[PDB]
């Protein structure tokens, strides 16, 4: 649920990176990389991350595990909804993300 | 007014479907063909049916959704068409644009298909029904009309982006008609003042083909709740202090513009890297229809080619005989 | 036949008609509005004449004169229609198709209405008078046709084109139907030889509308001289030196270009659809197929007479 | 409400022109060319500019106005277009619509041309001024448009039938698109709610043209003053006897149904009266285009059957040669 | 101005009921003719005598003296319509024409 | 040679799917939409792969099948493709045109987009496959193309056409480009002498669509078994006798023109657009010009061919 | 399975004919409605009879009863085919349906 | 009537240049102003100037000026086409215009 160690890992933002930027950096500060990881998800273009694409982040099809169910993305979507946003906006600021 | 987007009522691309292939928090039913970049209500094919509603009902005092759509067909008339649904209860399958009649609730309806005869389809006509009246689709529901704009969203070169807004009893639809790729492009079509609603209920989308058959295709549904100024939250004190919100998005946008420096020579340092234009996706029917007939001239000119050539080949033998006896 | 162009008894866009309002060296009258690019000789309205007459007569043995007009109507069925006149006075107004009866000359008359119920129109039918002769409105002038023709010159893509010439007493009229922007792509629609006409006459245009109505505009009026390439006299030394021509004209030759590469870059210094550029191409196409095959014809009359010499030994 | 046919403020066929030229009780000026039919306010040809305004000026509170009118073009875009008025004063020429700008009053401007690229023309445009603000026409006055409805009013194969009324400060426009010859089948085009317009001002028609050219003909002009039922004249007390009223009208009816039996058996009578239809009048732009290039194949089939022709006399006397020699 | 002799002039209905109606009446009922007289001049068809029908019966063009003046011919309108017309309809029905 | 249609290996309309959901004899697989008029193998949406395969496995010697389709895209440019396969086994899924790589058989492409970038798509491209050989998508198959074409079916106002004939051992490819609404105006377009095939094999149709989408409609297959004349042993006394079949067939052709007569009447007693039909009629006259020009070429030919016997005497 | 009497049905000749003749039938020489089952069970215009024609004959669904399995109607086709088609085109001719 | 300053006029050359030709100039040799005012009254396009676009280049009311009677006009082109053209084509090539 938008654990720190989640957005943290390196693995899963090179994965993300490859491809689209070729240049691979084998170790990046957990700041630069939680810029990545926000900037990765936001498929718009709005620099917003809202509930759509948090459910793209959240549940995932990497080339395993079953699908998580309909309920328990909804209740970490709310969760990570309510505890970030606060301007009730419905979308989470970079400033909100790295806030929590 | 204060605009908060509900996800659990939106579905937008790139990933629409999730790997078991349905629509998060929407279930589809009919002829809908759910895709990772759009849904296909109804396929261009003979007596298609298809409807996407959500699963939970939405209780919102004032609401706006956007959606993004595309009708597309061969020829100049279309199908049956679509129609978007604000109701009590999932429609589902029915007579009504691929959803069941009866309905509770208000439905804004892009009609491609001149039923009526009167020549002023396609149309978007508001209708709010509340359970008892039967929509007459022979009439294009003309006498049940709440609300007619004749905006043709047919055929179009960018997607046509229509917003419906509920807000203090008025239901406004502004339609952007896809002549420009600009998104904030709105232009008012329709209103309804002092309508009464259900005041929780399903969204939904749907649409049907007839005799003749169009593609109908929904890009994205975004659905937004409104608060009115006065109606506002207490007060965001959740908020902690302004100099850190002064902090972080200078070096977020130092970051932007970094990944755009990274990415722009390495754009270049990989030749298979390439571009293909949307120029050739928008052609009218007519332009086509007149390209083809040109393309159908290509067998006379190749015919006449060949004419020339044998009348060549037999004047050239009757010159080297008439020489050859004389 | 060598031509020479005569401005007195001619008109042609982009500037046709003055400030004053009037064409230069023409009088019109009836319903007949001039502008800058034509004339609308008839609008599409009932009941409408109108008539564009030369003032001074022009005294040619031998003329030519080259019509650009379309004739454009919502419904299929046409109007009274147009007329072009070699007369010896001006008609102005009248009943025949827009102009005065009993002329003493020669008038063409393009008409698009079958009075007469023969299924024959629009037709273009050439009709001599020497003023003791009224023109039969009812039956389309076939009694005194002294020439006839069938070409449709309502509704086309392009401006129909008609080409009348007399000359050595015969009159020939070639008509380009419009459905090519070709201004010399004229094809034989009708003649008349040993024809007498008035030494001396003016050169008008006139045009008028029945019941249904269609719009008559002429584009243009060029009217040629003609002389015999025998009778013109030759003046010896009458024309400039050859090599000054030649100097002259490649230095005019490479400052027309270098104008042209000025002007490409400044129209987009500072700033046809689709579907319409189909369709020329369409009509284009069927240009080409036409031409192509008018070759192939041209090649079978070749390998044909051939074949006669060669059947003669 | 009551209605009351103002003739002073009216202007119809088929007698529209008096002996002089001019139409009774209205001025025309510009390239106007007042017929015994329709008024051509403005001719295909370019650069065109035609008004035609009331004499006096009409003092009603309420009022409906019919105009009946016909805007045909060869192609597929359109002239400036036309535009209907009640200012304060005479416009006649001027750069808007052919009519000056600068008018206190109210201006439906059917406006054929996209000026402002929105591809959302031709429309029909309520436009109400004061007589200091300054018609956009570049912008197809977007800014200034009290409202604006999408209804394609060119090349229609019956007249288009505006109808305008003011009643109650509430200007409502309904418009028949001219696809059936009915005349009472106006439909909702749009609507002004609270605008104040001048007491007394003049009507006036008005049309302008472009790079591109159209004729812009109005048939007929309808005035006629509204009276709330509230607000009606005491009583008809005038009339006299309803006995007389029952007693004329069979009479009426009964004269028409003679006159109609004495037509019928001479309509026959005579040989030489005759019918001709109206379906050749109406085509479309791409109907007669593509009629033009079937027009244009027949001198390619005539062509080909010349070569036909040639072909069978070659062959047949080079074989009369061949049996000859041998 | 609408005069009894002018209704009852046979003259003028010979002419306006000549070519459209093929039978020619030596004599007619002075009600027949005003019949008559009220039909023909009803372009329209809607059985209704209004302003702009009356402008063509008073002026006339008919094959002299010169046509009637605006003011004239506006006041005798108004005056027709002031006396005949008295449902205010701004038209004159038959009932109305025959009354008056 | 003599045809005889085989239902079992084909499928065609106006009802083509059962009430069950499936094309009776035929299986489908991957994102292909059975429907009552037509089957549409791949959608216009990104990533689409279907096919339809035979159930029972055809045992024929020579065989002919005709193909029906329409390949429809909002762009200039096209998808991935279509193709008609003579398998040994059902490919169902794959990445080959939506079908199984590594056939053992005969597979014809219409490759509608060019991934080699030779500017020479759309192609039919006949590529044999004995099992051990990998079809290169990226180079559109010019490698293992035991022939080519290069015609345009995608975009046309009538169904494209295709007939597919095996006979001695010889592939011939014959299309109508769509043109015409004839059945039987095929051209010939590609021929392949001396290939082995399976001699029993499954009878396959299969789409597939890459970034940009077309829909691949196919709205007939019919497959017929072919014998040589004097291969086809006859039967005597087989047939019903002749006379038996005149009184049949002429009191049959008697009774379909009084039912036409019954319902002529009654369909206006109880109750195609201008432009279409004007669009039609153009189509029209371009299949008359093509067809008369045909007729001169033979024309030509035989004039050509005479004059040969006459040059030898 | 081309019976008699399932071609000399006359309810379902009449359910056949229904809608595009609006003319009904009351009785029916067994010709008359053998050419009504000849005719409307052939589409495509061919005047011919195959298979898959035959199989919407049998297996078409009216106003309810099991779908047959694909093997059953595969020996009903092919020994209607056996029996009447000695043409062996394929297509089943009206002498060869008038047969039986 | 075709005289040497009103060829040479520069002012005229660049109002007639004007909106055609962005770029302005300021000093230009006869030649180069006497080809502008050859082209620019040149609107056929058939490199030929004729009494009619002779006409519109000495009375073309610009920005008044008494309009001139068509005797005037006609005497100055009969003399401009008298003196230039030994052609006798009806046509002033820019040899014969270029002449005088
Ligand atoms: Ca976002
Ligand atoms: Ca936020
Ligand atoms: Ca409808
Ligand atoms: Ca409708
Ligand atoms: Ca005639
Ligand atoms: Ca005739
Ligand atoms: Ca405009
Ligand atoms: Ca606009
Ligand atoms: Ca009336
Ligand atoms: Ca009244
Ligand atoms: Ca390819
Ligand atoms: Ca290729
Ligand atoms: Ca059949
Ligand atoms: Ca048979
Ligand atoms: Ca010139
Ligand atoms: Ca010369
Ligand atoms: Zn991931
Ligand atoms: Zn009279
Ligand atoms: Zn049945
Ligand atoms: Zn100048």
């Amino acid at each position: 649920g938008l654990d720190k160690n989640t957005v943290h890992d390196q693995e899963h933002i090179m994965e993300h990176l490859e491809g689209v930027i070729n240049k691979p950096e084998a170790e990046m500060s957990p700041q630069e990389l939680q810029l990545h990881y926000f900037k990765m998800h936001d498929y718009d273009g709005n620099n917003l991350l809202d509930g759509l694409e948090l459910s793209t982040a959240i549940t995932h099809v990497h080339k395993q595990a079953p699908l998580m169910s309909e309920d328990e993305l909804i209740n970490i979507i709310d969760g990570v909804l309510r505890d970030d946003d606060k301007n009730n906006d419905g979308y989470i600021d970079y400033a909100e993300f790295a806030k929590s | 007014p204060h605009r908060r987007f509900e996800y659990k009522y939106s579905f937008k691309g790139p990933h629409l479907v999730q790997s078991d292939g349905t629509v998060p928090f929407w279930a589809h039913a009919g002829n809908a063909i759910p895709s990772s970049d759009q849904i296909r209500v109804a396929p261009s094919l003979k007596s298609q049916r298809g409807s996407v509603w959500t699963k939970t009902k939405a209780a919102f005092e004032n609401w706006e959704v956007e959606v993004t759509f595309r009708v597309t067909g061969r020829g100049r008339i279309g199908a049956d068409g679509l129609a978007i649904w604000y109701a009590e209860n999932q429609g589902l399958e029915g007579p009504v644009f691929g959803s069941a009649d009866l309905w509770n609730g208000v439905g804004i309806f892009f009609d491609s298909f001149d039923n009526d005869g009167k020549k002023n389809n396609p149309a978007i006509v508001i209708i709010g029904n509340n359970g008892q009246i039967h929509y007459d689709h022979q009439n294009d529901g003309a006498s049940q009309a709440l609300a007619s704009c004749q905006r043709d969203f047919r055929n179009k070169p960018y997607p046509v982006r229509a917003k419906i807004t509920y807000y203090q009893n008025t239901l406004t639809v502004m339609i952007n008609n896809g002549f420009t790729p600009d998104k904030n492009d709105y232009e008012f079509c329709a209103k309804v003042e002092n309508m009464i609603i259900p005041a929780q209920g399903h969204f939904g989308i749907s649409a049907a083909t007839g005799g003749l058959a169009d593609d109908h295709d929904v890009l994205s549904f975004l659905t937004f709740q409104l608060t009115e100024p006065g109606k506002e939250p207490p007060t965001p004190d959740k908020e902690i202090s302004e100099k850190e919100k002064e902090k972080y998005q200078e070096e977020f946008e130092h970051f932007q513009q970094e990944l755009d420096k990274k990415k722009e020579e390495f754009q270049k340092g990989h030749p298979d890297l390439q571009g293909q234009p949307a120029e050739e996706i928008f052609e009218s029917v007519g332009d086509r229809e007149l390209r083809q007939v040109f393309e159908g001239q290509n067998r006379i000119h190749l015919e006449i080619k060949q004419l020339n050539r044998q009348l060549d080949m037999i004047l050239d033998e009757q010159r080297r005989y008439v020489s050859s006896l004389t």
